């Protein structure tokens, strides 16, 4: 559950047996906050798929590319592996 | 009302953990006696029996073939 | 583990009490302190215990009526007297000891040794008298009219010494008090309040000499003694349950738990003392400057964490002692749903004296046990009790050193191998008014007294 | 810029940067310099004299 | 009072010590429980153990002779070569 | 008995050290060696390997706190308990902004966006955290000392908790 | 039990910032429960006395018996794929930095499924299963008589086959039970967020997550199918296809893919004991990675390298394992193993202080 | 040797307020004395399970509080 503080209940109405989960995570706004939507069946379903579509896939390769260095190093380790294998395998077998 | 006022809780608010604490010195041991046996019999071990051999050339402390112990 | 010696200089710095026998045998102790008030009275071996089934009753009833005029005074001539000399007549009965004394001014001091001698030797138990007092002992008697801890206190006496005389309560049955008579006071009279049975205990500006003189002079003509007590076992303890199921007084229920203890003269009473400490007392609406959730005495401590509301509206230790015998418990009173969490966490803690006892709390517990006792000592009445109380007990008084020396020695070994030996495993009484359904049957509390662990 | 040290910790392991940890403090801790501006929270409030003034 | 603050203070320098020896106190309360589990698990692992050893474990009590008179092994009733 | 000889050794050895200086209050000179190590290695190893490493991990992540939005002391989780205790005793307006920032920053990182480089411009490793995270330690610290300096014996399993020291009742598997 | 089922599905709250690898977990209960259900009906017609003509006899002559043998062979390929993934993820997220309750419960799944597994595969009774059990249970033949009790005889039997059989049966139903220890730990130590902290973002289980959970296990579904029906990808070795004979070994011997890993550190270590316990080391190692951390931090968020190099770590191990027992393969192997035990090294290590 | 007084000390004041030792009457035996020897109505020894708090006893009032609820709040499972 979420801190004490956060779960901590204004109003003295029992929580139903069926909603244990829901109210132990519970929080605590400070200052208020207003939220509002529209039914999805208002609205455009897959717009915001094809708008965030770029965006998306700009971060995901600019973070991915931190592997970049590190996958080239063990990629160049499994050439030099399977190149020493031949070699190997021709110096004790072939003549 | 108003936000709820500051109070501290009165602790301690920690303890009860020990189920996790065995597990780490239960896992720790394990780990460190597999390092002793890794580390021996992989890399000590060997070499102790090829020194054992260097020993041997002296020849004046040959093993007995006949000792049929 | 032993950590030193915690005796002090001032501790030795007291007024000697000089205990004298007159050849009458009564005991004349006396203690000389720099006050303006002095306390002066006889502390006699009497008691309920000493009473026969038919007579019980008898001794509660001659201490109501012996300040109610004597052969010499009357009534309002003695109330006048002793309100002219600015003191007041005090007197109690227990079950094997028994007081009459007076707080008064230092010039009152022997006068009020010539009062005190009138009624105890020459007592006028008018007719009328004994029958205003039969009114009101009667209402007394009634349970409505009783508190709860007063009623748990004798039932505790009632269920563990159902053989011996011990049982009795000092008031008495109602049967007997409708047919107490003068006959039956002066009997008692005559064979309890004999000399080699009186303690004359003075504290304040006193010189043990003039209190001496006067006191041989008073009780001149006391009965020197009567026969010896009958000889008698080792009182029996037994283990039984004595509940009253009342659901109809109200929420709170009343508990009372006890074991086997030990008599006043055994070398394992101060360790007793020590462990009636450790248990301590709680009361959720006296905490303290330490709230239960952060108490250092665990038994409070836990359970002021119960289903974060606390199983303990007030608990108290207590540890009885008589000649032969003693009784070590504690009470409860605690809401009705919170009694198995109660009974079963103060037994826990009892229990634990055998196993897992710290340093840490039989130190504390030391210093409250002593805080309690030196701060007993403060007035001349304070002093007085213990004076007259110890030597009955004892045949002495054990001075403060001498108590600290002998509770240096006791450390958290000694108190698990008393434990260990008497309390362990040992055979209970519970004792019980209110609603007490989570109350368990004797023998489910009885095996709370050993442990599967350790 | 940032106020931050990237070398704060040092030693083997995974880097990191944070500003706090769990550690027990000495019951004389070092007396803070809050005339220069270092922070006074905790022990160093209470079992020192920085508090003070004339 | 400085004094007595440092004293106050100083009083709870040694938790760790004092936690490790309160632990180490259950441990030893806990050292008794080894008098019935090692005679359990040799009582349930005696049949692993070799004849030779059953002999030797049990101070000579155990022995070949000893064994049931219809062994599990039939064949070895009586002794590894049968009765006669 | 041999416990009791054990009891003896360690009363005496920890009487021995009391009031010792703890190791990081000594003033301590490195050795000859440390020196030479640190002369040689040091300033290499900084230079071409844990410099850039470092400098490398540090920037991406002041680059990760600005794009949601956030300040490092934000990123604590509550579920350590000294944050827990320390979050008790922050003042409102501290508070306030910083559920707004946490609210945002989860917003952008669910979908999948990044806040405006109109609003990155702020140092994020700002310690706003830390008078409350050191009270809340020294709270702890005195609670361990003064309070919890055994392994305590109580009743268990009842009245929910296991009795094995935590205090929420219902909070493990066997008290479900 | 209509309220439990709808206070932990119906009004479970997680929050809306998950990703779909957080659709993990869903897909291996489903296919547990698949593999669970096609292993009972498959039982009806198995044949316990020669595991090989029973399978050839519910290929050829049970209506659509095709279909339980590829999938209950196929679908276990698909419960370690997505099992193993779901590890990475939770090492990925350092999950078990405060789950650990979570992460301990995993692991034993992890440790009963290894088990459930393998004896699984011996019970082909072909020429891989019958070898494959007999080297594996010569690691313990240091421990005297406890061969002779496991096999039920000097040599693996139809006797063994049958007592391993019961193993298989029985142990798959207590790894169910642990799922839902599993389940009680996510539910009460709330599940971590793709951020750091924790957020008042949370949305109805039943509503928002399963829908997507649904998604995600139909798009599993269109691959798992077009493998089922065609093999797609080699996953069994046909060597088992070759009837048991006990003088000739096969031309290699070794597991199915999901075991290589753990199969290349015994073919490499040379010391036989030494290599069974560097395979206990990997597993039981990364249960306290998080234990002697000492600041205020769960390590998330950052550029994760050492996570990255242990992934393909495993992946080379893996690879070198299809390999031949070739000298070169075991030195580079080798290197991978003192690698890995580095990379573990720093994930334990604390740090000091500048 | 004897114990004369409860094991739960009382740590407040013994006189009531605006009252002082001249015009307190006799704190011995003066009903409203906060040190008053009890009567033994029914004989002595009982005070040694007398509760001398003179607060009443209110069932189930909560001391076991650290700070989690309100009041008038009912906890559910502990949370
Ligand atoms: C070099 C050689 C090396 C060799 C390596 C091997 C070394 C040997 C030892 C290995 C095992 C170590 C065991 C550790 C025990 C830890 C105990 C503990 O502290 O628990 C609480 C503790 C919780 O800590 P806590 O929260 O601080 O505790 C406070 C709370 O009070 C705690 O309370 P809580 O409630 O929060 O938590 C309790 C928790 C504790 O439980 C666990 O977490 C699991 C613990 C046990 C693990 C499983 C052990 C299995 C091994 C035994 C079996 C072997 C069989 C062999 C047979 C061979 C035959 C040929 O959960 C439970 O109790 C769940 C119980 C569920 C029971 C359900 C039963 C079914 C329903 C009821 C009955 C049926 C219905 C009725 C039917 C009637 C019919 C009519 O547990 C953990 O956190 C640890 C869990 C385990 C993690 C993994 C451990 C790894 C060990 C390292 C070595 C691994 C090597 C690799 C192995 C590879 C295998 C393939
Ligand atoms: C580096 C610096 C220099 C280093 C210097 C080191 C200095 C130490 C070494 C020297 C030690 C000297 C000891 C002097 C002993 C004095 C003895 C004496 O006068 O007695 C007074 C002494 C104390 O009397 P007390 O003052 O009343 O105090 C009572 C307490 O016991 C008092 O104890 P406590 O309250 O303190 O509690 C601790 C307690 C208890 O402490 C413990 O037990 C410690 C438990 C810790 C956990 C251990 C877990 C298991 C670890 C296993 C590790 C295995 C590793 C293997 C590695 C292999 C590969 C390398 O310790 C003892 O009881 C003391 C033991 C004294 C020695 C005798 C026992 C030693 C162990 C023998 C084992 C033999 C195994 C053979 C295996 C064969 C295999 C084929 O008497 C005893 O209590 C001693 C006996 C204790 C029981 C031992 C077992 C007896 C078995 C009897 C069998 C009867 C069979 C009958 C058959 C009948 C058929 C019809
Ligand atoms: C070559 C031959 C060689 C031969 C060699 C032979 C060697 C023989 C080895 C024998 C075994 C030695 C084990 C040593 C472990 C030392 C660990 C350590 O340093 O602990 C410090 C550590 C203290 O940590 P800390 O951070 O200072 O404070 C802890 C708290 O956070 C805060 O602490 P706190 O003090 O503030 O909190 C208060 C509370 C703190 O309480 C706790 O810490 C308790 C934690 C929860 C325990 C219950 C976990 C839930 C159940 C798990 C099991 C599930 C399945 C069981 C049934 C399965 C059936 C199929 O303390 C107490 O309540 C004090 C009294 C405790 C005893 C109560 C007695 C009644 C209950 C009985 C259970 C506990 C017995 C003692 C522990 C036994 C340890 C083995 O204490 C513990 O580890 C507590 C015990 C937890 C582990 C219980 C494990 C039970 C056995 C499971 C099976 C294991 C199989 C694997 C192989 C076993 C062989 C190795
Ligand atoms: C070569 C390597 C060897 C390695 C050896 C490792 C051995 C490990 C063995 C683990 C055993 C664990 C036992 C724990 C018992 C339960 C926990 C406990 O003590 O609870 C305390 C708690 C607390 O008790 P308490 O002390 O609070 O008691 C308060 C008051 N009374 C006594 C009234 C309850 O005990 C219980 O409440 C539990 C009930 C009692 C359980 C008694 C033991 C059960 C024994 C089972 C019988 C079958 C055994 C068959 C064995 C055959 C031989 C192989
Ligand atoms: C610091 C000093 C300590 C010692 C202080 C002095 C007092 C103790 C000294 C004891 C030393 C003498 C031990 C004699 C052992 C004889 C063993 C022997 O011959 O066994 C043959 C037996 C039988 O041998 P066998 O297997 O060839 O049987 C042949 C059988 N027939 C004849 C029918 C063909 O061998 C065994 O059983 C092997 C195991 C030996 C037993 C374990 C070791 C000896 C234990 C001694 C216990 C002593 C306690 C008293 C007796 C208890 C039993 C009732
Ligand atoms: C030779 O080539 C190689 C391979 O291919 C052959 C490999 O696969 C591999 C890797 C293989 C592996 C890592 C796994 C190998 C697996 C093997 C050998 C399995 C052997 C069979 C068993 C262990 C079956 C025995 C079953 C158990 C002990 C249960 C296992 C689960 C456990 C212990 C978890 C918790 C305990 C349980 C679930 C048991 C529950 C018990 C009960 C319900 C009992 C109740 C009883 C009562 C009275 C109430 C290597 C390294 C290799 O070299
Ligand atoms: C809290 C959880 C507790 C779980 C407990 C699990 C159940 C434990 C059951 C205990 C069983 C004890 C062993 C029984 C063995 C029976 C022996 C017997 O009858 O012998 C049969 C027969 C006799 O043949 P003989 O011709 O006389 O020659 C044999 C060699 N002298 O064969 C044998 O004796 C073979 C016995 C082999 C036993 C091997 C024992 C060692 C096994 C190691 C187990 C390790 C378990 C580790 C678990 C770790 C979990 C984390
Ligand atoms: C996670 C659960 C399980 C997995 C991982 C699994 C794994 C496997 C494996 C790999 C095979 C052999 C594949 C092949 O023949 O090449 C197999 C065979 C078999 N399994 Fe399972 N199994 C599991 C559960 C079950 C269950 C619950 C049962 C029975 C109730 C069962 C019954 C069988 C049977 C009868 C066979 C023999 C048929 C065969 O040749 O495939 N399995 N198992
Ligand atoms: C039979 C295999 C298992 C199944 C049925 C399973 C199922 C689940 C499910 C449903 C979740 C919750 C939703 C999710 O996060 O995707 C989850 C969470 C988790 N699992 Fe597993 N799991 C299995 C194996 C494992 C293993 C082997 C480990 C550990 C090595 C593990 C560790 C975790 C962790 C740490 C979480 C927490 C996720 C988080 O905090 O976000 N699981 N699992």
């Amino acid at each position: 559950p979420n801190t004490k503080r956060d779960i901590r209940r204004l109003g003295s109405y029992p929580v139903p047996p069926e909603s244990k989960n829901f109210w132990r995570g519970r929080f605590q706004v400070p200052g208020g906050q207003i939220q509002q939507g529209v039914s999805p069946m208002q609205q455009k379903i897959f717009f915001q798929w094809w708008w965030n579509l770029p965006t998306r896939y700009f971060w995901r390769f600019t973070k991915w590319s931190d592997f970049l260095i590190p996958s080239l190093m063990w990629y160049t380790g499994f050439l030099m592996c399977k190149n020493d294998v031949e070699e190997g395998t021709r110096s004790r077998y072939w003549y | 009302i108003g936000p709820p006022l500051r109070t501290a809780q009165i602790g301690p608010t920690v303890g009860g953990n020990g189920g996790r604490t065995f597990v780490l010195y239960l896992t720790t041991t394990i780990n460190v006696l597999i390092a002793f046996q890794v580390s021996w019999a992989c890399y000590l071990q060997p070499r102790w029996r090829s020194f054992r051999s260097d020993m041997l050339e002296k020849f004046p402390s040959l093993q007995p073939d006949m000792d049929e112990k | 583990y032993y950590w030193g010696s915690t005796v002090t200089t001032e501790m030795h710095n007291v007024s000697p009490t000089q205990v004298t026998r007159l050849p009458n045998g009564m005991r004349v102790a006396t203690q000389f302190s720099y006050t303006d008030s002095a306390t002066v009275g006889l502390w006699i071996d009497a008691g309920a215990r000493y009473e026969t089934k038919e007579s019980n009753g008898t001794a509660h009833f001659l201490e109501r009526v012996l300040y109610l005029g004597t052969k010499n005074r009357s009534r309002d001539q003695l109330e006048t007297e002793v309100e002219n000399l600015g003191a007041n007549l005090n007197s109690y009965t227990g079950r094997e000891q028994t007081a009459f004394y007076a707080k008064t001014t230092k010039d009152g001091i022997l006068p009020c040794i010539d009062i005190l001698a009138d009624c105890i030797l020459n007592p006028k138990l008018d007719g009328d008298e004994i029958e205003k007092e039969r009114v009101r002992i009667t209402q007394d008697l009634q349970a409505v009219n009783q508190s709860y801890e007063e009623l748990l206190y004798d039932k505790v006496h009632t269920a563990c010494y159902r053989d011996c005389s011990l049982g009795q309560t000092v008031i008495g049955p109602e049967e007997n008090v409708a047919t107490i008579k003068r006959d039956h006071m002066v009997n008692y009279l005559y064979n309890n309040f004999t000399a080699d049975r009186m303690v004359l205990v003075a504290v304040g500006p006193v010189d043990h000499a003039q209190i001496v003189k006067e006191a041989e002079k008073k009780f001149a003509n006391i009965r020197p003694t009567a026969g010896p007590r009958m000889l008698e076992e080792k009182p029996y303890f037994c283990a039984s349950e004595l509940v009253y199921r009342n659901d109809d007084m109200g929420p709170t229920a009343h508990i009372a738990i006890a074991y086997e203890g030990v008599p006043w003269r055994s070398p394992d009473y101060i360790t007793f003392m020590l462990m009636n400490a450790i248990i301590g007392s709680y009361d959720k609406k006296n905490e303290g400057l330490v709230p239960g959730l952060q108490s250092a005495n665990r038994i409070t401590q836990t359970g002021a964490t119960r289903m974060d509301v606390g199983c303990f509206d007030y608990y108290t230790g207590f540890n009885i002692a008589y000649k032969d015998t003693g009784l070590f418990g504690f009470y409860i009173a605690t809401d009705e749903v919170a009694v198995e969490h109660a009974v079963g966490d103060l037994m826990f803690g009892v229990t634990s004296f055998s196993y897992s006892l710290t340093e840490e709390e039989v130190m504390k517990a030391k210093r409250e046990l002593k805080t309690n006792f030196f701060s007993g000592l403060d007035n001349t009445t304070g002093v007085a009790e213990d004076i007259g109380r110890q030597i009955l007990a004892y045949g002495r008084r054990l001075s403060p050193a001498e108590f600290v020396e002998r509770l240096d020695q006791i450390d958290s070994q000694e108190v698990q191998r008393v434990a260990w030996n008497r309390l362990h495993d040992a055979e209970i009484t519970m004792t019980g008014v209110g609603p007490l359904h989570g109350l368990l049957q004797l023998w489910d509390l009885r095996r709370q007294t050993w442990w599967w662990r350790y | 810029k940032t106020r931050g040290d990237p070398h704060i910790m040092r030693g083997w392991g995974e880097y990191v940067y944070c500003h706090y940890e769990h550690l027990r403090e000495p019951v004389f801790p070092r007396k803070p310099d809050v005339a220069k501006g270092e922070l006074a929270a905790g022990a160093n409030v209470t079992r020192t004299d920085v508090w003070k003034r004339e | 009072t400085l004094a007595v603050y440092h004293r106050l203070w100083g009083m709870t320098e040694q938790f760790a010590a004092r936690k490790k020896w309160g632990w180490r106190q259950v441990y030893h309360r806990m050292l008794p429980f080894q008098i019935a589990l090692y005679p359990s698990l040799m009582w349930y692992l005696f049949g692993w153990f070799d004849d030779p050893y059953k002999e030797a474990m049990t101070l000579g009590i155990w022995n070949v002779s000893k064994r049931s008179l219809y062994f599990w092994d039939p064949l070895r009733s009586g002794g590894d070569k049968g009765w006669y | 008995s041999f416990h009791r000889a054990f009891a003896r050794v360690v009363c005496n050895y920890n009487k021995s050290i009391e009031g010792s200086v703890p190791w990081y209050q000594v003033k301590r000179e490195k050795s000859p060696f440390q020196q030479v190590w640190d002369e040689v290695f040091t300033p290499i190893w900084f230079k071409l390997v844990k410099g850039p490493y470092e400098r490398w991990e540090y920037n991406a992540l002041v680059a990760r706190y600005r794009g949601m939005g956030i300040m490092a002391d934000d990123a604590m989780n509550d579920k350590d308990m000294i944050v827990e205790r320390a979050l008790d005793i922050i003042p409102e307006d501290i508070r306030i902004q910083r559920y707004r920032r946490m609210m945002r920053g989860a917003v952008l990182a669910g979908r999948k966006l990044h806040l405006p480089l109109e609003l990155q411009n702020y140092d994020p490793m700002v310690p706003y955290m830390a008078p409350y995270i050191e009270e809340a330690k020294f709270q702890m610290q005195e609670e361990q000392e003064l309070l919890a300096y055994h392994p305590w014996d109580r009743r268990l399993y009842t009245a929910g908790v296991s009795g094995f020291g935590e205090t929420s009742m219902h909070s493990t598997f066997l008290t479900m | 039990f209509i309220l439990i089922i709808k206070d932990n599905i119906i009004l479970y709250n997680i929050n809306d910032s998950i990703n779909y690898l957080w659709n993990i977990g869903y897909i291996i209960m489903v296919v547990m429960i698949v593999q669970v259900i096609t292993g009972i009906i498959i039982n009806l017609y198995m044949n316990i006395n020669n595991g090989y003509k029973g399978i050839i006899y519910i290929i050829k002559e049970i209506y659509y018996g095709y279909i339980l043998r590829y999938i209950h062979n196929n679908n276990s390929t698909l419960i370690y794929v997505v099992v193993y993934l779901h590890i990475i993820r939770n090492l990925y997220y350092k999950t078990y930095y405060y789950n650990i309750l979570i992460w301990y419960s995993g692991m034993i799944m992890l440790y009963q499924l290894i088990i459930i597994g393998f004896i699984g595969y011996i019970l082909g009774w072909g020429q891989l299963s019958y070898w494959g059990i007999t080297v594996i249970i010569n690691l313990i033949s240091g421990i005297p008589y406890l061969i002779l009790l496991i096999s039920g005889n000097y040599y693996i039997t139809i006797v063994t086959i049958k007592r391993l059989y019961i193993v298989h049966f029985i142990l798959p139903i207590i790894l169910i039970y642990v799922e839902i220890i599993h389940v009680y730990y996510i539910h009460y130590l709330i599940n971590n967020n793709i951020v750091e902290y924790n957020v008042n973002n949370k949305i109805i289980f039943n509503n928002y997550i399963l829908v997507k959970d649904n998604n995600g296990i139909i798009f599993i579904l269109n691959i798992f199918i077009l493998e089922l029906n065609n093999n797609i990808f080699i996953i069994a070795d046909n060597d088992n296809l070759i009837e048991i004979n006990i003088l000739v070994t096969p031309i290699h011997i070794i597991p199915e893919w999901y075991y290589l890993y753990w199969y290349s550190i015994l073919k490499l270590l040379p010391n036989k004991y030494s290599g069974l316990y560097i395979v206990v080391n990997s597993i039981s190692i990364i249960n306290i990675l998080s234990e002697y951390k000492i600041v205020i931090s769960e390590y998330k968020n950052y550029k994760n390298i050492i996570w990255y190099n242990q992934i393909i770590q495993y992946i080379s191990m893996i690879y070198i394992g299809i390999q031949l027992p070739i000298i070169e393969y075991i030195n580079y192997g080798r290197y991978i193993i003192i690698f890995n035990i580095l990379l573990l090294i720093m994930y334990l290590y604390p740090k000091k202080k500048k | 040797p004897p114990i004369q007084k409860p094991l739960l000390p009382s740590g407040r004041a013994v006189l009531k307020h605006g009252r002082s030792m001249l015009c307190s009457g006799n704190l011995s035996y003066d009903v409203n004395s906060t040190i008053k020897a009890p009567e033994c109505k029914r004989g002595m020894g009982f005070t040694q399970f007398k509760r001398f708090t003179p607060v009443p006893i209110e069932s189930g009032v909560s001391v076991g509080n650290r700070g989690w609820f309100f009041p008038g709040v009912i906890p559910y499972q502990g949370h």
